[PDB]
């Protein structure tokens, strides 16, 4: 992907961070599925 | 508690006498069966007999036929 975003001629870095950030959004759409299992008792959850 | 959260109490009070003497529990039992009739044993006798479901927390009533502390009991 690096490589990929040179021949898409932007700078690889703005596709790293836009890559680390992809990473960011589906982490926090696996926390909506904590909230979507656990709702709020995850924080005491021993799972959670 | 539940049984996860040891950080939120489910149910949390206390169970004291009217006067400032500080209720010592002695062996004190669970309700059997869970009927929330509870027994609570003390030093000078005193079995503080309570409920727990409803408003019925504190101390609803007691008895006393000895002065020593009750190290064994059984709600059957």
């Amino acid at each position: 992907a690096c490589k990929m975003s040179h021949v898409r001629d932007l700078p690889p870095v703005s596709g790293s961070i836009i890559w680390a950030k992809q990473i960011d959004r589906q982490l926090t759409a696996y926390m909506k599925r904590v909230e979507d299992v656990l709702g709020k008792g995850w924080e005491n959850h021993v799972e959670g | 508690w539940s049984l996860d959260m040891l950080s939120h109490p489910q149910d949390s009070m206390e169970l004291v006498h009217k006067q400032s003497k500080a209720v010592a529990v002695t062996s004190m039992s669970f309700p059997v069966g869970d009927v929330n009739n509870f027994v609570v044993g003390s030093e000078e006798g005193s079995v503080y007999t309570a409920c727990r479901h409803g408003s019925k927390a504190g101390i609803s009533e007691m008895f006393e036929g000895h002065q020593g502390p009750i190290t064994g009991i059984h709600c059957h």
